[PDB]
């Protein structure tokens, strides 16, 4: 019988229960994204989860919104493009976590996201 | 007769409606669909002279066509349109009123189901529709990319609210998105629902804060009467908790409206259980098929919906999933989509999964309805031989798996067990969920 | 198994189900009878160590006997029994939610039908009941030792609010006692619900003024929300009238419960219409049987509830079964007339059963011996049929009516002599032989 | 005559009241217990003709048992059963106007006591009962396996509201898990209720703050409105405190039954003081026996009741705590229990032991009530030598001590005094405590 | 004084396109463009309420927005909220939610939503203490002609 831990293993949604994903198992799911007709985009941000600082209605919470990353990847062909820029997140903010999202321009909303970079050491 | 018009356009704002029909030997289609369209509109005994103050053309049902069903010689699908002026704005309760309130114990018949409405978006426009609905619920939870995950807390009846709420914890905090009340839990001697509220939203926060992962637990404010209902609603406000439960047939339509509106203004997500379905659409040949059921909820309001176990007719479920969840939908027979239905713009529902489901069947469910829907467990978590948290993990763990797998253009169908044997090697909760459970 | 318990003996307190069971082949009687129990109850596909941190023997459903049914092959009556605190005290909507939520669905059933409950007093008590019922109906209106008359108004739809309302005066002042809103007839384009209950408003006080006796009309309050239905019989109350009316199984029973204690709160008689019945109580080997949707209702609140037509519709010994069940204190068991359980009300009120659809004045004796004194009689073409128009039609109903009161009270049998009894009436009364002439008997 | 029926079988919807009659001389127990019938039901002078509208014999109070004294040769328990029709649904009120209300003035009785009514589960039913009660109170407060403790302040008039709430803090602070308003604390010129809420509130939050555990003081409700108690029960939803108090026979029972359900639908625990109560149920002969008051306060609601000090007889009290803690108490004459008395799971009450108890008394106290009661010091804990947090911390050592030593097996009616002075070895409070209070 | 900025014009970005976005998606944007260095950002005039961006969804993350914004550059942030709607009961609802977020700032369209309305609004936000943007959507509907109509400056006075 083991214990499920109560502590370091905070999660960031989809794809976050898994072990991290290698570079080869992250380019398999931004070409998931690209087939799907998807635009790639990276986010960041300092504070990993959500929390409850400015209001607690129903339905609010904070830090549901991270940092944009340049802008999406209109017309990205290219998976490593993608996996590129995180490591130029990697470089500029060296503590923070990056995800990648995705844009549906057809049902008109973010479709997709998932971890892509977890500071070692938080 | 006069009620059979076979050569009838139906107009852009009529309500259709497919009844599956089984006369009495003797009664032809023609006049058992004529039967039908006259009982379910204007037909009356003897004549009246207050007709003569109207047109009552105007206002009669017509069956306009019929066709034979597959297998049977003596039952029918009879095609009835009724006019748009004959509905109440708004009101589920009036249309079903309308349509299913006399007809099914007319004695020419030996049997009736109502198959399939067509909703016209004239009269769709004048209901409000899900409080939220797909889109809108991912983004207020912050949840995209896979099926979302719940678990019913069992025994339904025997805690405190406190060890009720207890169990809420653990399930959450191990990776389930929510927890749910039983449709049986509403208020009762050993656990009266303020007190449950009480525990459940402690559990809720204490799971949230612990992962960092909204949670969220469907309190059930089905109640007596409509002061009580709102009542329950109102509190769950109070604690700014995400979501709220109703039983809308056994509630109602008019305390469900009331609800969706509530929940609306209110910016709470309504989760909807479907008890007592089957006594009206188990039958094939008598009552309502469940897909005029769901129609009828996405339009009275709820941003989710019970919609089975597919663990009944793959293609059926598609179907009706389908009229649930998407914007246009296209007449299918072999779905079970007997019109083409446009919901111009009204959110979809999405359809919840039940029913002695366990890591097992986790690559057949994700391939059958895909990212928008919520797998229901209620024994595949409580069950686990570590406890709770762990049966949450295990559970987590095997969809994303199965979503990792699928995206990397795998299939599921195919190479589900290899998928999920693939994560047993990493995954020690989900080694132990395997080996209780066999297949 | 576990779930079977032959010997129980049943609580005092303990809800009871009779149950028509038709298993798949080869499920034996005693397997789905447990099953039905099991998931009518506690039933769990897999076991969980929650069940140790209570006692499910507590809120096990528990099936107590079962026997075969005469009529056919492979159909068992299955009798369960639910302890009292598996349910919301005053919630209908729990109680069929706990005991018929889950269970039609069962795979091992080929078809199941609820077929009676037996609500025990300890239970019953957490309930209002009719706003008014029977004998305070009566007392209201100073109506007594007759049969109620009423007609519903038709076309449904088509009208104006004022020529509704002008059908309603004229069927009002003619003898009948009410006039209805037809099931469908809610607020709809060409007749808004505001303007119909001025209308009839004015018909009904109208009519009342002339006729010298209380009159009413039964004023649709059923709605798609609460706010609505309530805002509806507000204004009922506004205007003084006696009578309002819901449709308690599209509407739902949260609504219809809000809407009793608001007649109760305010003095209003609660007509109630069973729009969709037979959706659920047709077949007889699925569903739920009328007489349980009868006894919710008698829970949940009416002080009318529509009960069949019992005339050339069902069997007259069923009818006759739950009409009691409706009306009366006490009712023995009676498998004869389908009275699966002995039902204790304690002196909750009862509720005035209704007859409608498809009856005129050659009727009249056979619907004053069945039902007897405490019914509503309901005519629609009956009345807005008659060759010489409403309140002629109407006349000729009371007077048929009067007749057979009259006759029934003097000793003789009307099953034996109606057609003399109201062949001797159309002799003084020239409406009833204009009626006599066109329909038949 | 016709009201004396011994071989009536009551019904199991009867209301039953056992009355310990005291006949004028010449006047036989079967026509006093048939005057006592016919005097608290439908007896009444001189015929009257609208008796003839209706049927009497269905609301008549009938004596069906009658039974001798022991000790006394004219004194007669006289066995009543009442129809459950005379009574209006929820209301005790009503229910003590019907049986109490005209029969003790009756001329041909010297004395009249009721010791006991069987209240039936149809009955029962119609009431909320504790607003939390027994096990709901035990899991919000997250309190298991001792007896509460609590302290009343003192002196119960003289303090301003800040020096009031000062001691309520040192009390709290050092282990009492509740502070108590006196019974007379209402509102008055030098310390007016607002004022006392908020320095209360600032002391519970302050010492739950510095302990960690969960605190409470009785905020006192009582008033000489219905709108004057609810708007205090209101500040202190508004605070959040956890806990309000009333005085339910000086305030009533109309009004106690509405702050029951104000607790109720708010979420607080509501303590019951039992002031005024030995008017009524001190002496022997005549009035109504506190097991009654007990059995109708549960009904009304309340989470706590002053159940006395135990240090009046063992056994009746025994006999009336049973009446208010469990679901099922059979008829047992020993305990004062004169009739079986199921409660078809209506919460229990926490009894309240208080007046004059010290240290010394814990064993005693422990072992008489057990783990559900709330022991109530006043004087016990305000007359420590060393202050009132060294005489919480007193109390609150010596009640551990008792129940470590009891949850061991040992024997506390015979080793107590050994387990108090074993304690005193590290706990220099409870030392302390030991030599001003002598046993 | 109460939004503490002194000595220069205020600056804005109207949240494009109008229609076609997710509540979500558009309070993106909104947090994007305020930590830039922008005081407010605002609704369209057409963003009201609609089937696929209804307004009490807009409020919610048009707050998280502002708020985020705020914390992130040490400047006080708003969003002009629309509260303009079809009756009087539906655009007090509207201010009625924004007061409850503690927003700084709402939206009406004075001509199309009416005077007898703007002048009920305006009483609730100095009630409430909003600040109330207005916009002219129809103006020169009336005020462009030289020859017919009204000048802006009357309407102006109005306002
Ligand atoms: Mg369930
Ligand atoms: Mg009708
Ligand atoms: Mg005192
Ligand atoms: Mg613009």
């Amino acid at each position: 019988m083991q214990v499920w831990p109560i502590e370091g293993i905070k999660k960031f949604e989809t794809l976050s229960y898994l072990p991290p994903l290698s570079t080869e198992a992250l380019l398999k799911q931004v070409d998931y994204l690209i087939r799907s007709k998807w635009v790639p985009c990276l986010e960041f941000s300092k504070v990993g989860f959500i929390f409850r600082e400015h209001n607690a209605s129903p339905g609010y919470y904070d830090g549901r919104y991270w940092t944009m990353w340049k802008l999406p990847m209109f017309g990205c062909t290219d998976a490593t493009q993608v996996i590129n820029e995180v490591e130029e997140v990697k470089k500029e903010y060296p503590d923070a976590y990056v995800r990648i999202i995705g844009f549906d321009n057809m049902r008109q909303v973010q479709c997709v996201s998932f971890i892509a970079f977890k500071p070692p050491g938080c | 007769l006069t009620y059979y018009t076979p050569e009838y356009e139906t107009k852009d704002t009529d309500i259709l409606a497919a009844f599956r029909v089984s006369p009495q030997p003797g009664v032809p289609p023609e006049e058992a669909g004529a039967a039908v369209a006259a009982e379910s509109s204007t037909g009356t005994w003897t004549t009246v002279w207050t007709d003569g103050l109207t047109s009552l053309d105007r206002y009669k049902g017509r069956c306009y066509h019929i066709e034979p069903v597959a297998g049977e010689d003596s039952q029918w699908i009879c095609y009835v349109a009724y006019p748009l002026d004959l509905f109440e704005e708004g009101s589920v309760t009036n249309m079903f009123t309308s349509i299913v309130g006399n007809v099914f114990g007319f004695k020419a018949l030996r049997a009736l189901r109502l198959e399939d409405l067509r909703i016209p978006p004239t009269y769709s426009k004048t209901f409000q529709g899900p409080p939220h609905g797909i889109q809108v619920e991912r983004d207020k939870l912050n949840k995209y990319g896979r099926p979302l995950l719940g678990c019913t807390i069992k025994p339904k009846l025997g805690l405190s609210a406190k060890n009720y709420g207890r169990a809420c914890y653990e399930c959450l905090r191990g990776g389930l998105d929510f927890t749910k009340d039983d449709e049986n839990v509403n208020s009762q001697p050993f656990m009266r629902w303020r007190d449950r509220f009480v525990f459940c939203a402690e559990a809720i926060y204490k799971s949230q804060a612990e992962t960092g992962e909204i949670k969220g637990h469907y309190l059930n404010a089905t109640a007596g009467t409509c002061e009580e209902m709102i009542k329950r609603a109102v509190f769950a406000r109070e604690l700014g908790v995400p979501i709220v439960m109703h039983d809308y047939l056994t509630g109602g339509f008019t305390a469900n409206t009331t609800l969706a509106h509530y929940c609306r203004d209110n910016g709470l997500l309504l989760h909807i259980h479907r008890a007592m379905h089957a006594v009206i659409d188990r039958q094939k040949n008598h009552g309502m098929h469940f897909r005029v059921l769901a129609k009828a909820l996405r339009m009275s309001g709820g941003d989710h919906i019970h919609s089975g176990t597919v663990v009944g007719e793959r293609e059926m479920t598609l179907g009706f999933v389908d009229l649930l969840r998407d914007d246009f939908i296209e007449k299918d027979r072999a779905r079970g989509i007997f019109f083409t239905q446009d919901w111009v713009s009204m959110p979809g529902v999405i359809p919840v999964a039940s029913g002695g489901i366990h890591v097992w069947h986790m690559p057949a469910l994700t391939e059958i309805f895909g990212d928008d829907s919520v797998l229901q467990f209620g024994g595949g978590t409580l069950g686990h031989p570590w406890g709770n948290a762990p049966g949450a993990a295990a559970n987590r763990v095997a969809l994303e798996a199965c979503v990792q797998a699928r995206n990397e253009g795998r299939d599921l169908a195919r190479e589900g067990n290899e998928i999920i044997r693939a994560a047993c090697k990493w995954s020690p909760e989900l080694a132990a969920a395997c080996e209780v459970w066999k297949a």
